[PDB]
RNA sequence: CAACACGGGGAAACUCACUAGUUUAAGACAUUGGAUGGUGAUGCAUGGCCGUUUUUAGUUCGUGAAUGAUUUGUCUGGUUAAUUCCGAUAACGAACGAGAUCUUAACCUGCUAAUUAGCGGCGAGUACACUGUACUUGCUGCUUCUUAGAGGAACAUUGUGUGUCUAACACAAGGAAGUUUAAGGCAACAACAGGUCUGUGAUGUCCUUAGAUGAACUAGGCUGCACGCGUGCUACACUGAUAUAUAUAACGAGUAAAAUAUGCUUGCAUACUUUUCCUCCGCCGAAAGGCGUAGGUAAUCUUUAUCAAUAUAUAUCGUGAUGGGGAUAGAUUAUUGCAAUUAUUAAUCUUGAACGAGGAAUGCCUAGUAAGCAUGAUUCAUCAGAUUGUGCUAACUACGUC
């Protein structure tokens, strides 16, 4: 099960969640496997005019991917991904373990 | 220059305890003294990359390069053309504009890559990419690096 | 100026001054003495 | 060569009552909307009319034109 | 360096009412200080620990 | 399908649409939830993609539209926001002002700040364009709030 | 058996592999012969000279490099190197040895036990360096 | 009409619809004097 | 100055506002009146935003005190980047700014984790060497390194001096680091009649509004050229050019036209299927480039345990505008596009200008900087000599003063 946010503490949030969740039904899980970090850069001119000093400022919008994988029917993970969802966090569904 | 005293311990069977111009010429020579390798006849006119524009003035260029391929392919093993073209690259000055990089010209290199494969020292196969070693010509770059190490040795 | 001609301390720049000849003809005489830089000693 | 079309202006009327809503942005170069395959510029320039007799409220934000019908162009338009 | 007016009348509040809670060593009064006061930054606390330590 | 990175930003793209959208309509309070009156706005976004700041702001807007004087309407919104539990507030308005020459005049009371990622975080901020009868006035609002405290705060027990 | 340490200047990073052995030094593929600078040979040879043979003749090392050209690559293979000969007389022989070992390794320099401390500074509008601006005018 | 389908009459800020200044980078269309605006909204923040 | 590679404004058309003209309704309301639009006028009507003031410690309040504007607080003195602290004192107590906060980069947790990262474990070969080493295909307990979370670490720690021996400073030692560790972000008070109505359905007023200053369409123009001044690039050679070889990088970035089949009169209509952004790979091409395909919503494929160039190693010149230099021009075949014809861009061969290290003047810079050398991104159908990032190669000189 894949976890991308831009939000940090709602990632985590889901990370604490998901753990419980998991123990719920007691299912042997892979531990969350965070990759790397992707951030959306804008170096942006000040000034709508092109006034002044240059004056370049850098926006950055970072999404977090995350992976948490479990050994369990495909009944079980969804039912358990349906009870666990919040609505912030985009959710993919990857396992067709048994 | 040539050589010079160490303490520690090397493999001293491969392209990777030799000297690789000393080696690459060697090769080279020796390829010719067969006469597998051919240059042949257009190629003595081609230019080698117009990052150059001029071409090596040294007439055993060919067997040089086919050679210097050879070693590449020892080190990398799956590569193919543009991976040469690339591998080849130089800095291109531009006239008055500043310099941008520049391929090798590609007919040579592909050339090279066919003849060694014709000659039986690769092998194409339909996994992975490129062309990859056979067995016999790695074989003899071990003999010929065994040769060289000798040589300095005694 | 007149160091350059074909007919008449190793290092290539004291023998272009000594007979008055270019740094290829230099070379060639350290060649046939033999008989980038490069080491002299 | 053609001139005014009276029954597109039919079409688009039966299309704003039975919504009673209109989003459509306000380019009018482009024909296709989800809804409708007639050109925009004939709706739009309606739409206009009937905003005008009252008939329609506007609010718009940057080409976003959200057209709403009112009590009284409901049963003004309704035949 | 120095240390603001903050760290100085945080530092003079303790003693006053802790310095019966109060040590010799710096990493101690780290933790005492902590302890005491929900300062809310490692280099705030840091500096008021060094200033009531001094 | 697209990326991640299209993705996003097609999200934040048309959050802010919805947004300015909304802030068209806006009267009785600043947000009501989104859903997957109202019903006819409903409707019209369903269509189209098949205490706090602004509304304190908006309200002074109305009043400057209403013809109240500038310096009664913004000494009562000030009022209003501090008696509502503020820790500070600033609210400026730039512009003609009774006069064809422009001024701008700020009203600040309690604890506003400007320094720092600490005013980022409790400073709740809103901007509104009043088209008058002589031109136009730019209202700017602050208000700062907290949700826990400044570091400022000692914390000595 | 193994123990494992790393050297980091720049960009580089070398980590290094000492095993119970037998005096070889590889760089990834390759024998620690080819690193072919003249000056950056010497570099190498340096900590080799500083434990001598019959400390290293038990001892295999391998090296794995990523990042950097050569000059910050070599300064990192050579942080490794010392650290790796400190990490396997400090698993495997003694303390007191490898005290011995690092006021040696410290006497010839402290560059092959503490890692460089200067990294980059980001370029900023106004000019080509970090700091360096582009002509002002009248 | 007759219309022209690459350059620079092909696109605009979807916006404001002016031709000038707009970042296509990771297909945003925004004239960087619109986005600067709603960059927060978007969901961008500024740390360098 | 803080205008002048500045208007993110790298202009073939489109662009465009200009020039020559050709068109068009896309005129709400009761073709007539009437309104509706304007990269038109007005930034000395204005909003917003941005610049300066100014990257520096300054601003303000409550009450008290000092014909009044006004002043104290906000300071003799010490100290500091600091209205920073100590200290002092008709003031005492505050609030804003700064500091703290926040983002990187810096070092450490036999703690947290293993996928689209590694390591080992272990099968299979080809080579090499001996009482093991190198290399690929095949299967599969560790987490040090790859990634990314949490947490630690500097407080002047210790020592010695100096300092009201107060706030504090100086040196040495310890330490990954000792100035607030280095770099950013955020940026008060009060202004400027600075810039921007050609960013905006922000916008007053004014002009105009159908032989329209609107929309739209065809050319030409924005690069014109006796000539003058800014900013940049490239050179003037031998510590170099030329040709091979050896090494290697970080930040990245990447998915509604056309083609083909069928029916009709080269053309049309209908059906149906790919390309579309990155191209590995394999063929063909000196070369540019072409053709055939494969993976890519992306730690997976392009491709990054290797994607650059200066480095460095061996060869060729040998001080002569020289083989330095590449201005300038001719002849080609390609590429993008309807359109390349003001050399669009590209390569091939030839062509071989000034310039012998820059006068008066004047710019930037103190540690991974400066300088050199590259390259990604931005605009982009088409294009880097620009800007903005990112790396590698790794200097000098005080180390301060008015």
């Amino acid at each position: 099960i894949a976890l991308t946010s831009k939000n940090l503490r709602a990632i985590e949030k889901v990370c604490s969640d998901i753990m419980k969740g998991a123990k719920e039904k007691n299912l042997n899980v892979s531990g969350p496997v965070r990759l790397p970090v992707k951030t959306l850069r804008i170096t942006t001119r000040k000034s709508p005019c092109g006034e002044g000093t240059n004056t370049w400022d850098r926006f950055e919008l970072r999404i977090y991917k995350r992976l948490i994988d479990l050994y369990s029917q495909c009944e079980v993970v969804t039912q358990m991904t349906s009870i666990n969802i919040d609505p912030v966090v985009e959710v993919e569904v990857i396992i067709t373990d048994s | 220059r040539l050589l010079e005293p160490v303490p520690f311990v090397k493999t001293n069977n491969c392209i990777k305890d030799v000297d690789a111009d000393l080696f690459i010429r060697s090769y080279a020579t020796h390829l010719k003294l067969h006469n597998k390798i051919t240059y042949p006849k257009w190629c003595t006119f081609v230019k080698t990359g117009k990052g150059r524009k001029l071409a090596p003035l040294n007439e055993d260029w060919y067997f040089i390069r086919a050679s210097s391929i050879l070693r590449r392919l020892y080190l990398h093993p799956d590569i193919g053309v543009g991976f040469l073209r690339r591998q080849f690259s130089s800095k291109q000055r531009r006239g008055v504009a500043p310099n941008h990089t520049s391929l090798a010209s590609g007919k040579i290199l592909r050339s090279i890559l066919q003849q060694l494969e014709n000659l039986g020292y690769v092998e194409q196969n339909p996994k992975k990419k490129g062309r990859r070693l056979t067995t016999k010509g790695e074989n003899a770059i071990n003999n010929f690096a065994r040769y060289i190490n000798k040589k300095v040795y005694n | 100026k007149l160091n350059h001609a074909v007919f008449i301390v190793i290092t290539p720049s004291a023998i272009a001054e000594k007979y008055k000849v270019n740094l290829s003809v230099a070379r060639a005489v350290i060649n046939h003495l033999a008989d980038s830089q490069k080491l002299y000693t | 060569y053609s001139y005014i079309p009276k029954q597109n202006k039919k079409l688009i009327y039966e299309y704003l009552f039975k919504e009673g809503v209109i989003v459509v942005e306000k380019d009018a170069k482009i024909p296709r909307h989800p809804h409708l395959n007639v050109p925009n510029l004939h709706i739009m320039m309606t739409l206009k009319s009937l905003k005008s007799r009252n008939y329609v409220e506007e609010k718009y934000n940057w080409k976003h034109q959200y057209f709403i019908l009112n009590n009284e162009g409901i049963e003004y338009l309704r035949e | 360096r120095v240390r603001t007016k903050t760290i100085k009348r945080a530092a003079r509040q303790i003693v006053e009412k802790y310095y019966a809670k109060l040590t010799l060593d710096f990493q101690i009064n780290k933790k005492i200080t902590e302890e005491v006061a929900i300062i809310p930054s490692k280099r705030m606390k840091n500096k008021v620990a060094g200033f009531v330590t001094h | 399908p697209i990326s991640k990175k299209r993705k996003f930003i097609n999200d934040g793209v048309f959050q802010a649409e919805l947004n300015e959208f909304l802030a068209r309509i806006l009267a009785e309070d600043g947000y009501s939830g989104v859903e997957v009156r109202i019903r006819e706005l409903t409707s019209l976004v369903q269509k189209r993609f098949f205490l706090c700041a602004m509304a304190q702001a908006e309200s002074l807007r109305y009043k400057l539209l209403k013809g109240l004087a500038v310096r009664r309407a913004c000494y009562g919104v000030l009022r209003h926001i501090m008696e509502s539990g503020a820790k500070g507030c600033e609210v400026i308005v730039s512009g003609k002002l009774r006069a064809q020459r422009a001024k701008s005049m700020k009203f600040r009371d309690g604890y506003l700040i400007s320094t720092g990622e600490p005013s980022k975080r409790f400073v709740n901020t809103a901007t509104r364009s009043a088209q008058l009868k002589q031109g136009v006035l730019g209202i700017k609002v602050k208000i700062m709030l907290p949700t826990s405290i400044l570091p400022d705060n000692i914390s000595v027990l | 058996k193994r123990v494992q340490t790393f050297g980091k200047k720049k960009t580089a990073v070398a980590v290094a592999t000492v095993t119970n052995g037998k005096g070889l030094i590889k760089l990834n593929g390759k024998n620690l012969d080819l690193v072919e600078p003249y000056i950056l040979k010497t570099k190498v040879y340096e900590p080799l000279w500083l434990i001598g043979s019959g400390k290293l003749k038990n001892l295999d090392i391998r090296i794995r490099v990523k990042g950097g050209g050569q000059t910050s690559q070599i300064y990192a293979i050579r942080q490794a190197i010392g650290k790796g000969i400190i990490s396997y007389y400090q698993k495997y022989v003694d303390e007191s040895t490898k005290k011995e070992l690092k006021d040696v390794l410290l006497r010839y320099d402290r560059s092959l036990l503490v890692g460089d401390t200067r990294r980059c500074e980001p370029k900023k509008f106004g000019g080509k360096g970090a700091r360096a601006r582009y002509q002002k005018s009248y | 009409v007759h219309p022209k389908k690459y350059g620079q009459g092909s696109r605009q800020c979807r916006v404001c619809s002016n031709k000038h200044a707009i970042i296509r980078k990771y297909n945003i269309n925004i004239c960087r004097q619109c986005f600067r605006e709603r960059a927060d909204i978007i969901g961008f923040k500024k740390y360098r």
